[PDB]
RNA sequence: GGCACCACCAGGAGUGGAGCCUGCGGCUUAAUUUGACUCAACACGGGGAAACUCACCAGGUCCAGACACAAUAAGGAUUGACAGAUUGAGAGCUCUUUCUUGAUUUUGUGGGUGGUGGUGCAUGGCCGUUCUUAGUUGGUGGAGUGAUUUGUCUGCUUAAUUGCGAUAACGAACGAGACCUUAACCUACUAAAUAGUGCUGCUAGCAUUUGCUGGUAUAGUCACUUCUUAGAGGGACUAUCGAUUUCAAGUCGAUGGAAGUUUGAGGCAAUAACAGGUCUGUGAUGCCCUUAGACGUUCUGGGCCGCACGCGCGCUACACUGACGGAGCCAGCGAGUAUAAGCCUUGGCCGAGAGGUCUGGGAAAUCUUGUGAAACUCCGUCGUGCUGGGGAUAGAGCAUUGUAAUUGUUGCUCUUCAACGAGGAAUUCCUAGUAAGCGCAAGUCAUCAGCUUGCGUUGAUUACGUCCCUGCCCUUUGUACACACCG
C-alpha cells in the first residue's frame, strides 16, 4: 500500500468487513 | 480396613494441591484416620539445547524446564469408599493411581 | 542504585493526597494501611510504594513539602 | 508398557502436541482453535475448539465419526476410550487463534493487503481485545522482500504477563510466488481474565477517601 | 506397484468397516498392523484411489492418515461386491 | 559531554614460548564435501564423522514413475526365479536355462513424484548484531506556509529517558524498572516408614558408675518435624541515626537485621532494521537443473583424520606451597528397563588390572548411590638432577564396544623417557563465595570427552574511581550524501 490511493478503502472497507461479521457474530449466539 | 496407598502426579499445583485438599476433607467428615499428603521433593526436568538452529553467532543457550510434583496419600478404609474418592475428585489434570 | 521509580513515586504521593490523616510516621502500619487501601498485585510493590509514602510523612513534618 | 513418571507425562505432552497438530492440518477449513484433553475415568475426552462445529460433526455428525476413529486407529486406543464433543467459541475476536486462520481464509482470496489486514484488526478491536497487532512480511509482485506491521490499541512486550494476557498464531498462507509468514498478537482485557491475574504487575488502584463527615463534641448514644 | 489379486482386497474391506486407514509412512515395514499384509501395500493402494479422487489423504508427524469418501462409497459398492444397504461406521450414529 | 573490566586505573589469573586434542585456511587428494573471516569467522553448524549419518569418491540394484489416455495383451501384458556363467555379493542385476503367478500389470505422452542440488544477493521462521545499550511514540497546547519541532532539556543524581530540578508545555504509553524462576531467613503453621532424631524393646563391644559407641524393630500398631522435602505465608521498604547536596532526587559512614552492592543470579525484553547466518531441520517454500545409466533411494570399499605450513579456543607441565607410597575421608546437579533386542546396575565370586561369572533391587527421595570425588589433612621416600617434575614417539601382550576397530574406538600391563628449566611483540577475563585452582553428572553415545552445559569443595589481591585508550550513545556543527561514504 505505497500509494496515496487504496488506503482509504484499505481502512474504511476492511472496517466494514468487520462491522459486516460484530453484527452477524451478534446474532448467531442470541437466537440460540 | 486395608492399606492403601494413593499417588498423586501432575505437572502444576494449583490442579495439584486441590486434588490433595479435597480428599483429605473427604477424610475428615469420614472418621478414617490418614497418613498424607507427603510432599514428594520437586523433580525438574531441564534440557539445555542451542538457540541458533545453524551455527553462527553469538554462543546463546535455551533452558526449557517441567516441574513436576508428586503427593502420597495413605489409606485405611474399604476398597469401595477409597474407590469413590477418587471419582467424586476427578479433574483432568491429575492423573489418579491407588495401590493397596 | 536506590531511586525510586514514578510509578512507585506517583502512587505514593496520591496517597498522602487522599488519606493524609490515617498515615503515621512509621512503616509497618503504614506497610499494613496501604494494603488494605490499594489494590497492590506484589508485595514487593506496596512495600516500595509505602515506603516511600512513610519519607514524605516525614517531610511533611519537618516542612512544607512540594506538589502534595 | 510400563512407562517412568518423568517419561509418562512428557509422553503427554507429545501425544497432546501431535494431537492437536493433526487437528490444525484436519479442521482448519472451520476455523479450529485448539484442543482440550479432559482426562477422565473410563474415557478420553477431547475438546475441539472451532468456530464453526456444524462443518465439524456434520451432515449428522459424519466428520466427527470419522475423526475420532482416525484417532484410536493410530494410538492404539479401545473404540470406548474416547469421546469428542465440538463447542463454539464465545470470543472469535477476542481469540488469536481463530482469527490467524480466517485471516488465512481472506489473504487467499486476492484481497489487497491494506483491505485484508484492517478487516480484523477492528473485529479484535469490535470484541474488545485490549489490543492487536498484525505482521506481514514476504514479497508480493515485487522481488525484494519487506515487512509491514499493523499495529493498534495497547501492547505489553516484556515480562511474565506476556504469556497470561498474550495469545500468538503464526500461519504460512501459500502464495504462487513464495512464503508469507503472519503474526497475530491479541490481547484478552486484564479485566476480563477469569483464571490468572486480573491485572498488571503496575496496576495500582486507589480507593477514594471516606472522609468530609461532621463529628459532634461528645454524645453517648445507647441502643 | 504389483500387488496380488489376493492381497489388494483386505486393503480394499479394510478401507470399508472402520475405513478410516492410519499408516506409519516406513515402506519396508514387513506389516502394518491390523492389515495382514506388505506396509507399503497398505499405502500405495490407497494412493492411487486419493489420486483419483475417492479418499482423502492427509500427511503429518510421517504419519498418513485416509478417510473413505461418499463418492468413494459406491466405487467401493460394487468392486467389493458388499451386500447393498450396510453403512460401515461412521454413518451409524 | 556521558557510560562501560565485550575500556582504562590498582591488581589477580592468564593466553601468546614446548608437546598434544580440536577447528580455520593452505597443500595434497578419488574425495580430502561444505557453511562461516574485525568485534558479530576459527572445541561454532551441539559437526567427539569405522557402517548409517554423507551432501564426496569407485562400483550395483529398486521404482517405492501415483492418475487419464494411445500401444500390446488371454492363442497370455508381465512379475517372482532352482544349476551354471559373471559380479564384491547366496543382486533372477544380467547372461544360457524353460520353468512359474496371471490383468495388479510392459511401451510413449501428459501429468508428476523426490532431491544435504544452485540461488539466505528470490524468501519465510529462528538466531546474532545495533543492544540488553537505553532508547521510542502518540493526545491536547506552543512554534513554523510547510516537511517538522517542543514535550523528549543547562545542572545534580541513578545501573538506567530514573528521578529531582529547570521549563511553552501539561499530562500519558512502550522499553528500563516493575514481573517470573532460582539462592539466602523461618524452632511460626501444614504434614511426611520412599528423610531424620529421641525414646522404648531386642541386642553387641570397653570401663565396670547407672557410663560411651554400634546394629535391629514396613508392627515398638512409639512421639516430633529442629535439621531432610514441599505449600500456604510472613520477612527488606536504604529501616533508624550522623552527615553532604539545590536540602530535592540521592549518596557516604555507623546500629539492628538472614539479608542495607538493583538482597544474589538469571528468564522476558521497545520503534523501525541489517543484502549478518542458515533452502545442510522440516511433507516451508518461489524460480533454474535433474528425475530411471536418477543429482531419489539402497548396498558394497574408501573420506572428512589425509601434511613443507600461518593462526585460535585449551590440557598437561616446567617442580619442593612439589612428586609419589601409605593413613584421614567430606559435596552438589542429575540419569534409569519388560519379550525387550536391552538401562542404572548393588552384593557375592574370579582376574594385577582392564575385564569375566551368578544372583537381586529400582520404572524410581526406596536400588544403583551417602554416587565414602579430587584437591586437601597427616605420616615417610625423593633432594634441585631435565631427578622419582612431564608422558610426547614407539614396540609387545591382555579385554571390552559393535556385523565389521586395519588409518592403532577405548582401557589395561610391561617397555620406550621427547620437548618443556616460567614464554618476545602483543592481548584476554574479572570486583565476593567472585577470580583462581579441584573434581562429579547430562548431551551428542553400540564404543569414544583434553568440549560444552550444569553442580558442588577450598577460596583470595586490589578498586568501588575516571574518561587517558577503545567502543557506543547524546548534543552542537558541516554536507553537493538519501541506493545514504562500500555515497
Amino acid at each position: 500500500g505505497q500509494s496515496d490511493k487504496r488506503e482509504l478503502e484499505g481502512e474504511v472497507e476492511g472496517t466494514e468487513d468487520a462491522e459486516a461479521e460484530l453484527e452477524a457474530e451478534a446474532e448467531e449466539n442470541d437466537e440460540s | 480396613i486395608h492399606k492403601i496407598r494413593i499417588t498423586l502426579t501432575s505437572t502444576k499445583v494449583k490442579q495439584l494441591e486441590n486434588v490433595s485438599a479435597n480428599i483429605i476433607r473427604n477424610a475428615a467428615q469420614y472418621n478414617i484416620v490418614k497418613k498424607g499428603p507427603v510432599r514428594m521433593p520437586t523433580k525438574v526436568l531441564k534440557i539445555t539445547t542451542r538457540k541458533t538452529p545453524n551455527g553462527e553467532g553469538s554462543k546463546t543457550w535455551d533452558a526449557y524446564e517441567m516441574r513436576i510434583h508428586k503427593r502420597v496419600i495413605d489409606l485405611q478404609a474399604p476398597a469401595s469408599t477409597v474407590k469413590r474418592i477418587t471419582q467424586i475428585t476427578i479433574e483432568p489434570g491429575v492423573d489418579v493411581e491407588v495401590t493397596i | 542504585g536506590r531511586v525510586r521509580t514514578k510509578t512507585v513515586k506517583r502512587a505514593s504521593k496520591v496517597l498522602i493526597e487522599r488519606f493524609y490523616p490515617k498515615l503515621t510516621l512509621d512503616f509497618e502500619t503504614n506497610k499494613r494501611l496501604t494494603s488494605e487501601i490499594a489494590v497492590i498485585q506484589s508485595k514487593r510493590l506496596r512495600n516500595k510504594i509505602a515506603g516511600y509514602t512513610t519519607h514524605l510523612m516525614k517531610r511533611i513534618q519537618k516542612g512544607p513539602v512540594r506538589g502534595i | 508398557a510400563i512407562l517412568s513418571k518423568k517419561k509418562k507425562l512428557v509422553a503427554d505432552g507429545v501425544f497432546y502436541a501431535e494431537l492437536n497438530e493433526f487437528f490444525t492440518r484436519e479442521l482448519a477449513e472451520q476455523g479450529y482453535a485448539g484442543v482440550e484433553v479432559r482426562k477422565t475415568p473410563s474415557k478420553l475426552e477431547v475438546i475441539v475448539k472451532a468456530s464453526n462445529t456444524q462443518g465439524v460433526l456434520g451432515e449428522q455428525g459424519r466428520r466427527i465419526h470419522e475423526l475420532t476413529s482416525l484417532i484410536v486407529k493410530r494410538f492404539k486406543l479401545s473404540p470406548e476410550g474416547i469421546a469428542i464433543y465440538a463447542e463454539r467459541v464465545e470470543e472469535r475476536g477476542l481469540s488469536a487463534a481463530v482469527q490467524a486462520e480466517a485471516l488465512k481464509a481472506k489473504l487467499l482470496s486476492g484481497l489487497p493487503i491494506r483491505r485484508a489486514a484492517y478487516g480484523v484488526l477492528r473485529f479484535a478491536m469490535g470484541a474488545g481485545a485490549k489490543g492487536v497487532e498484525v505482521v506481514i512480511s514476504g514479497k508480493l509482485r515485487a522481488a525484494r522482500a519487506k515487512s509491514q506491521k499493523y499495529a493498534d490499541g495497547f501492547m505489553i512486550h516484556s515480562g511474565q504477563p506476556t504469556r497470561d494476557f498474550i495469545d500468538i498464531a503464526i500461519r504460512h498462507v501459500l502464495m504462487r510466488q513464495g512464503v508469507l509468514g503472519i503474526k497475530v498478537k491479541i490481547m484478552k482485557d486484564p479485566a476480563a481474565n477469569r483464571f490468572g491475574p486480573r491485572a498488571l504487575p503496575d496496576a495500582v488502584k486507589i480507593a477514594e477517601a471516606k472522609d468530609e463527615d461532621e463529628v459532634i463534641p461528645a454524645p453517648t448514644v445507647k441502643s | 506397484m504389483l500387488i496380488p489379486k489376493e492381497d489388494r482386497k483386505k486393503i480394499h474391506q479394510y478401507l470399508f468397516q472402520e475405513g478410516v486407514v492410519v499408516a506409519k509412512k516406513d515402506f519396508n515395514q514387513p506389516k502394518h498392523d491390523e492389515i495382514d499384509t506388505r506396509n507399503l501395500f497398505v499405502i500405495k493402494a490407497l494412493q492411487s484411489l486419493t489420486s483419483k479422487g475417492y479418499v482423502k489423504t492427509q500427511f503429518s508427524w510421517q504419519y498418513y492418515y485416509y478417510t473413505l469418501t461418499d463418492e468413494g462409497v459406491e466405487f467401493l459398492r460394487t468392486e467389493l461386491n458388499i451386500p447393498e444397504g450396510i453403512l460401515p461406521l461412521t454413518r451409524l450414529k
